[PDB]
């Protein structure tokens, strides 16, 4: 669960501070968190939804990182960027979705979907970071 | 020193090639009369088994040590592949011909052929026996007699045949997928490969070992090594500006004088005749090995330091130690690009920890100046798997390699901040050494190209994926040869020689392979050290060979330390499914090989009440139980060791029944009369004087009035009454019919080691080289 | 018989040892010149890889000092002594990443030897001390008013 | 052998002014043998160093 508030924020305080200007220097502590996660994710598949009007889509994961090498962004930089992005946003939605419907009594609680009884799983941890929400 | 871990690098010839002649067997058929029950010997004689060699011990211990060096017999001896053309021999008898396979084969049957034995069907079969080829499947059938156990070995040694195939394609294949598709090389081979080749596959897994977490100590030695490696490679370079003439301008460009010094100390930097070639060298196989370098410099040698930005802007800087980027920096910062920027106020003052470079990011502002400092600073490698095969390459920067518009950029930024001031001359001698950078910088664009290229192609030829860490040993790199280099060059383009390449291929092969297999030599016998309670061989034993095995290491010159860690991670690893499928058929059999074979037995039972003895053929009826139902037991190993707890000792004292187990000497007698006199009974005393026993050599009664002397007794009419029988078991009888086996094999192979050699590799001309941008490698004039 | 033990989990349950070690494992890192933090974590690894013997130290005195002991009827409370007895780490240090799969303990001659000598010792040290006790009292009610 | 890999490990001479008054270790055959005795009747005697 903590999980997936991270995904969010994690993108919110990056589809904002992450356009055609900005220093570097801004967003250095951002960039390596972001990173970390591609990392921990490359290789897992998921299965989200297989209910009611619910369309069962599956993901895989295979993607670059960044290029801590540039002074301050170019254009170019953003929109190789964005094009990663656009593949999680569609897909936390599909995520949030799923597991927004599920309920059970006895564990009413805990998760339920397929797709985030894996998330709470350990090896992903790595991931959480400003909880102000 | 320096050439004396090259000559023992070059001479490292792992690549033997395993075979065998005699087939591998243990239990050669035996005579013997036969005893049908009565005891009497009915002539004819019958054929049983029993072992060459009764080596077997006295103690369960030595026992199972002395099977363990079987292992390591079996291992060395391990038939890498097989053929029989060259196992023929002839049958005496047969339809024809017969060439059946291995001496000892051919003997038992002109022996049995003639004592006569079971008659007919023995003759008949032996006859009928013979050879045929399926030339087609180029197949082989070619008979063999040798025993359930023993086809049991040789056979897996058919199935297994470490021996691929060997095509044109596969050669062509095994020149790094990199290679092969840089353009600038060619291929060309001489020979095309018969359907008849195979090729043996030197095996190359990864770092099974982790070798550079905590064992720093040895990475050292490892990087060292293919560093040295390296150079011995890393093409010497090709004519550039003669020495003389270029230093002498070089006083000129800026105007020096009578003790009136400045720019005075930025020469005993010629010298690179030599300098150029070792800093070169040294750079590339520092990359390779992945090796860290300290550095000597002046403070007054400006220059040499200029030139330092040619190599920081390279090297991702976590390739230098770190005490030394340190130095260097600051160095910079503080004397070079304050002083004549108007920026000095503050010298810079510092305090070590953090990134003196870096916080200069942060500090001032300029453009180009600021590009320079992001593009070094978190400037880093490019962690990178896959090259055709698990390479686990480092790789620099795309950006760098020769789409150098760093260096254009390094020096955009160095024509630009040579506007201000402040201690008035000092920037006169300083920006004039600058200059002679610019005008360089034609060519300067090219050192980059060169090292771009070398680096990138070398590179490949490495299976032993390097990584990333510190150093120990740290080699010595002046800025004196750097700035030698950097100013000194041009119009020149020069390539890692074809044979020079292999060469390097080959020998990581050959040492990769020698530590995977050394480590599943190694692997193997711990593990079967285990399941063996060997709490007794002490292993500080196999570490040391194994190391060795693996030249360059002074083994003794190494504590036991690091050894052990060395064992706690060997234990979890797997055998290679050769090694191990060999293991598990000795075992599996063990029993039967101790229990057979004379020399030994297993155990004595003691039960204080008279009885019956087995009729069994071999023997006339004796003092043997092959199940010793029932009674109590007592692990004479686990005694010894236990320092007997006069347990033992009480109940021989109070004459309980019970019974013993383990390693043994029997004892044959004959004159029945010992029988009866009950002999048996004494021996046990001893051991009351004695809390240990190996003194003791149980009683058996081999007894068939037929050899018996005293067959006075077989007369009346009896039965025998031991008090005391023996656990041994008893060897088998010989069904020939049964117990021979078939063999299939191949027909004429052709072996070959090393392979490569069969190409006549050219290389284009120098003046028009490509790297990964398709561009021509050196262009400015 | 008041001899001073020690916990069993020093005894050999030992891992005090693969505690002073995990803890040993989490430090490395920043603060002052570098020849400092590369110098000094290199020699605690030392200690560490070591670590897999270092247990066995603790097994060996564990042992030993709790066999020895056994055999000594002269009591013994803890006492501030005044005298010292001087231990260079430069030994210390040796013993520690220098011990291998050895194994000692006391001879059993040697062991009885020790019960004897401290036993002599013993009695005598009593036995004169009646000898003593006996001679005074008397010297009282005697009137012998001098030594 | 040890003292040798410790080199090795240790870096010995790198700037410091105060070298080789870490390796008087020596003797260490010995050192040990005295340690350890030395340690134990420290114990057992009921001494104090």
């Amino acid at each position: 669960m903590d999980v997936l508030y991270s995904l969010s924020k994690t993108l919110k305080d990056a589809r904002d501070k992450i356009v055609e200007g900005t220093l570097y220097s801004n967003v250095s502590d951002l960039i390596q968190q972001f990173n970390q996660m591609i990392i921990t994710m490359n290789g897992n598949e998921f299965q989200t939804g297989g209910i009611g009007n619910l369309p069962i889509r599956n993901w895989n994961f295979d993607f670059g990182l960044l290029g801590t090498t540039l002074l301050n962004l170019d254009a170019n930089y953003v929109e190789t960027a964005r094009n990663t992005i656009d593949y999680f946003v569609d897909f936390v939605d599909n995520v949030c979705m799923d597991e927004m419907v599920r309920e059970s009594q006895r564990n009413g609680i805990a998760p339920q979907s397929d797709s985030l009884r894996k998330l709470s799983g350990l090896k992903f941890k790595r991931i959480n970071f400003d909880n102000s929400s | 020193p320096k050439e004396s871990i090259l000559k023992k690098l070059e001479d490292i010839k792992p690549e033997q090639a395993k075979k065998q002649t005699k087939l591998f067997r243990i239990f050669e058929p035996r005579q013997l009369p036969i005893y049908r029950a009565n005891g009497e010997k009915e002539l004819r004689n019958r054929w049983y088994w029993k072992l060459k060699k009764d080596t077997l011990p006295d103690g369960d211990y030595d026992v199972r040590e002395y099977f363990l060096n079987l292992y390591d017999q079996v291992l060395t001896e391990m038939p890498d592949y097989l053929l029989l053309k060259d196992m023929a021999v002839e049958n005496k008898n047969s339809r024809d011909a017969g060439k059946v396979v291995d001496s000892e084969t051919a003997s038992i049957c002109d022996a049995i052929f003639q004592d006569e034995e079971t008659e007919g069907a023995v003759r008949r079969f032996i006859a009928e026996m013979r050879q045929r080829v399926q030339a087609d499947r180029n197949v082989v059938n070619y008979p063999s007699i040798l025993h359930p156990i023993d086809y049991a070995f040789n056979e897996y040694f058919l199935q297994h045949q470490l021996v691929e195939p060997l095509n044109n394609d596969i050669i062509f294949n095994y020149i790094p997928e990199r290679i092969r598709n840089d353009v600038n090389y060619i291929l060309n081979m001489d020979r095309n490969l018969p359907s008849t080749a195979r090729y043996i596959r030197p095996n190359l897994l990864q770092d099974r070992l982790n070798l550079h977490d905590n064992f720093e100590s040895l990475w050292d030695t490892i990087t060292t090594s293919n560093y040295i490696l390296a150079r011995s490679v890393v093409p010497d370079l090709k004519e550039l500006v003669s020495t003389e003439a270029q230093i002498q301008k070089m006083s000129q460009d800026l105007q020096l004088e009578a003790l009136t010094i400045q720019s005075e100390t930025q020469f005993l930097t010629g010298i690179n005749s030599q300098a150029a070639n070792d800093c070169f060298k040294t750079l590339i196989a520092a990359m390779l090995s992945q090796r860290t370098m300290s550095l000597d410099f002046v403070t007054t040698n400006y220059m040499s330091l200029i030139s330092g930005m040619w190599l920081l802007t390279v090297v991702p800087n976590d390739m230098f130690i770190r005490e030394s980027l340190v130095a260097c920096q600051l160095a910079i910062v503080n004397t070079i690009i304050y002083p004549a920027f108007g920026m000095q106020r503050m010298h810079y003052r510092n305090g070590d920890p953090q990134t003196p470079f870096q916080i200069a990011e942060q500090q001032i502002q300029n453009f180009q100046v600021a590009n320079w400092l992001h593009f070094v600073n978190n400037n880093q490698f490019r962690q990178v798997v896959i090259d055709g095969v698990l390479n686990q390459v480092l790789n620099d920067n795309i950006r760098n390699g020769h789409v150098i518009n760093q260096l254009m950029e390094a020096l955009m930024q160095l024509s630009r901040q040579q506007f201000p001031t402040m201690p008035v001359d000092y920037k006169r001698s300083i920006q004039r050494g600058i200059l002679l950078l610019s005008n360089r910088l034609g060519q300067l664009v090219d050192l980059t190209r060169l090292l771009a290229y070398n680096y990138e192609t070398l590179m490949a030829c490495v299976t032993m994926n390097m990584q990333h860490v510190q150093t120990l040993t740290t080699e010595k790199l002046q800025l004196t040869s750097v700035t030698s280099l950097c100013m000194l060059i041009g119009n020149a383009t020069v390539i890692p020689s074809p044979q020079t390449l292999f060469h390097y291929y080959n020998v990581n092969v050959n040492f990769h392979s020698n530590y995977n297999e050394r480590i599943n030599d190694a692997v193997a016998i711990i593990t079967a050290a285990n399941r063996l309670n060997l709490y007794q061989k002490k292993m500080k034993a196999i570490v040391e060979d194994f190391l060795k095995r693996l030249h360059i290491f002074d083994v003794a010159r190494v504590p036991d330390d690091q050894m052990y860690r060395l064992r706690d991670r060997l234990r979890l690893l797997p055998v290679e499914v050769r090694r191990l499928d060999i293991f598990n058929l000795i075992l599996m059999n063990m029993d039967q090989i101790e229990r057979a074979s004379d020399k030994i037995a297993q155990g004595v039972i003691i039960a204080y009440r008279d009885m019956q003895l087995e009729r069994d053929e071999m023997y006339g009826y004796v003092n043997i139980a092959r199940n010793l139902d029932g009674f109590q037991q007592i692990n004479l190993e686990e005694l010894m060791r236990t320092g007997d707890y006069a347990q033992i000792t009480n109940m021989l004292l109070n004459n309980q029944p019970v019974a013993l187990v383990g390693a043994l000497p029997f004892v044959t007698d004959s004159s029945v009369i010992s029988l009866i006199a009950k002999l048996d009974a004494t021996v046990f005393a001893q051991i009351v004087k004695l809390r240990k026993v190996d003194t003791l050599k149980p009683i058996l009664y081999k007894i068939n009035s037929d050899s018996n002397d005293f067959y006075l007794v077989a007369n009346y009419d009896w039965v025998p009454t031991s008090t005391t029988k023996v656990y041994k078991q008893v060897p088998q009888q010989f069904d020939f019919r049964n117990s021979m086996h078939m063999l299939t094999s191949n027909l004429t192979f052709t072996v070959y080691s090393d392979l490569l050699a069969f190409v006549s590799a050219d290389t284009v001309e120098p003046i028009n080289a490509v790297a990964f941008d398709n561009m021509r490698i050196m262009n400015e004039l």
